[PDB]
């Protein structure tokens, strides 16, 4: 249980990850499965953290909460990206948003892997 | 069940004068139902600044209180903040130029006055004055320096003769003072505008003695301070209310929060403490 | 049993020409028994492509490989590397001032020149063009943008009318294309400098027509670019040997390890693919 | 066992991330337990890595290498900052070492989680 907690952590740390990597790759040149699963893998996250807050406890409860509000931040600004991106706008109008989701899903990560040692942890 | 979550990000995490802006910040949370997450770096740094509060941001939490290390450098995320719903309060030092609802501490170009009519009763109206400020490009230490050195201009013919920085690090205060005293011959006082200046300062007069050539004035209550000012090695301290700017800075991201609706210096001589 | 790692740190790691990069890199290392890790930002930056070289100095591997950015930037932390024992090879872009023990990849300034003698071919000796480069402050760009405008200068009458960038991704490049035709009224030719802007340009150029009133000569051997060759959209590409460069860099690796003890650039027109 | 490879990997992240918490305190303030704590806990930190070594397959073997490494890079800038502040030297002259240090802790941090995610993926 406490494994099972920390195996689905661990995929949702891989799924933000994954659709991260698709997002990049589909600014940079626009393939279309790329964006496909890029936004599998954040629906995929998005469900996953949804389930861990289902059975949080008093100290992980408030983690969740950053991680989850943090996550729709990423989707806000990786979708803004794309938006302006297949607009065929100038990389000045998507740069900060473009940015903002790569560091915001690295804020992610740091969540991810400290939910991880706390269920590591019981 | 869950609380609301309010942010405060420090100039210095380690720092006793944050830590005591913490306990009043945890004071106040535990009154209202809020938690607090404290958060800096452990040397200064703006761009570490705006990180944590760039995480605080994209995490949606319930309040940030904020310090603003340069001017200028937090307009843009104070108000990417405050227009996705954040309520943002400044600490400690402000950034005039943003939509924060509120800032909370003292006024520094004042409290920089309140220190240089200090020095005008310490030393008089003639000789050599020497600065150590806590980095020289920090918003509220500029504030400080601006307020004394206006002061002392218009009502005395005090010499500021050198100005430094400690970076607001202990080690680095006594070292750089030692290098003004060293370097500049007749120099009466020392003014110290960060809370471990005054510290620093006192160990680099104790020991190439200049007890009593030169006198500090310097900055804040922490412990040693106040043994620096009985013992005679500190003339006088410029005290804020760190901890009540912390427990009204909640209060106030509290009240935002459930829709309900500057803070005085003091010198402290050898007879107060 | 455990290898040797090579680490090779990229421009843009996404880019099929870095990809071809790793490929010689993988070849290399396959034959001579070690094990390479590839990296790279995905946006291009000096900063990041550091972060990464920092790395890869404090995890002591046996080797970097790394691209230069931007001149003079990569200095310390090369001489650093070499200092404690990492053997360090420069690619695709050189940082001369540093002890790397050596640099594989193409004379940048002399490419630049190669253009500027088939952009004659192309055009003649009197008219005007446009430059699109991969990043206006990156390092083998300024010096493809430098051998080209000498040569023209020394050698023809032809008039440089604009200079913008793409920071080297695709999307700009057409962009930057479309604003360059637009704002500028007769534009006979386009130079594109590195790999994907010569693909942009095209695709800017197909869209406004202009085929064939704007020639364009680019650079690298993409499949997209030997295809637009073929159309008579692209009239003159500079190939590069990007395999050999990875190929070569992880022997000289691997060479100094063991203790054991400029390449030429190529035009292509129609004719050719 | 291979949660007992991870329980050890979060130990090893704890340690480094202790170790310079109490480093960094150290310089700001020179209390010498900052110093004991920092010290016993990259000793600590050092030999588990060892101990991992001990039994690594063929593609941990190579994370561990960077990680062993890295530590003994973390050890020798905090060493070097630690003795330029204790002969009372400028901050300039440790400055970077200071910085360094707490990079190169970072990279250990990554590692470690690398490292307890694989263990994660029997
Ligand atoms: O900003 C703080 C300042 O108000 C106090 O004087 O010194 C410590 C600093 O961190
Ligand atoms: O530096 C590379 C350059 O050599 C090539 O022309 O274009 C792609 C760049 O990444």
């Amino acid at each position: 249980s406490m494994l099972n907690n920390m195996l689905i952590t661990n995929e949702i740390k891989q799924h933000v990850d994954s659709s991260l990597d698709n997002f990049n790759q589909y600014i940079l040149n626009g393939t279309p499965s790329k964006k496909e699963s890029y936004n599998n893998e954040v629906i995929l996250a998005k469900q996953k953290i949804g389930n861990l807050k289902k059975n949080s406890d008093d100290v992980n409860q408030y983690i969740l909460r950053d991680l989850d509000n943090t996550l729709d931040s990423y989707i806000e600004s990786s979708k803004n990206t794309i938006s302006a991106y297949e607009n065929k706008e100038g990389y000045v109008f998507y740069y900060d948003d473009f940015v903002a989701a790569k560091n915001i899903a690295s804020y992610c990560d740091a969540y991810a892997s400290t939910l991880m040692q706390n269920f590591l942890e019981a | 069940p869950i609380k609301p979550k309010i942010v405060l990000i420090s100039h210095i995490k380690t720092n006793p004068y944050w830590l005591d802006i913490k306990a009043g910040a945890e004071r106040a949370a535990k009154e209202r139902g809020a938690v607090v997450e404290f958060l800096g770096p452990t040397t200064a740094s703006t761009e570490d600044g705006l990180k944590l509060f760039d995480m605080a941001t994209s995490a949606k939490v319930s309040g940030i209180i904020t310090y603003v290390q340069e001017e200028g450098q937090y307009k843009k995320k104070i108000n990417s903040a405050m227009e996705k719903g954040i309520p943002v309060v400044t600490i400690d030092s402000d950034e005039e130029d943003s939509n924060r609802i509120a800032y909370v501490g003292t006024d520094n170009v004042l409290a920089g006055q309140v220190a240089g009519k200090e020095m005008v009763k310490q030393i008089g109206t003639s000789g050599n004055v020497a600065i150590v400020m806590g980095g020289k490009n920090v918003k509220n230490q500029k504030e400080r320096v601006e307020g004394f050195t206006q002061y002392i201009k218009s009502n005395s013919n005090l010499k500021i003769v050198d100005t430094d920085s400690s970076d607001a690090m202990l080690l680095e205060a006594e070292i750089i003072t030692r290098k003004i005293l060293n370097r500049n011959d007749n120099i009466n006082a020392l003014f110290c505008t960060s809370a471990l200046d005054g510290i620093g300062a006192a160990r680099a007069v104790k020991d190439l003695n200049y007890k009593d050539r030169v006198k500090i004035i310097c900055f804040d209550d922490l412990d040693d301070t106040l043994s620096n000012i009985r013992n005679g090695l500190v003339s006088a301290t410029i005290v804020q209310k760190s901890n009540e700017m912390g427990y009204r800075a909640v209060n106030i991201i509290m009240d935002k929060i459930e829709g309900k609706s500057l803070i005085d210096v003091n010198v402290i001589n050898k007879s107060d403490v």
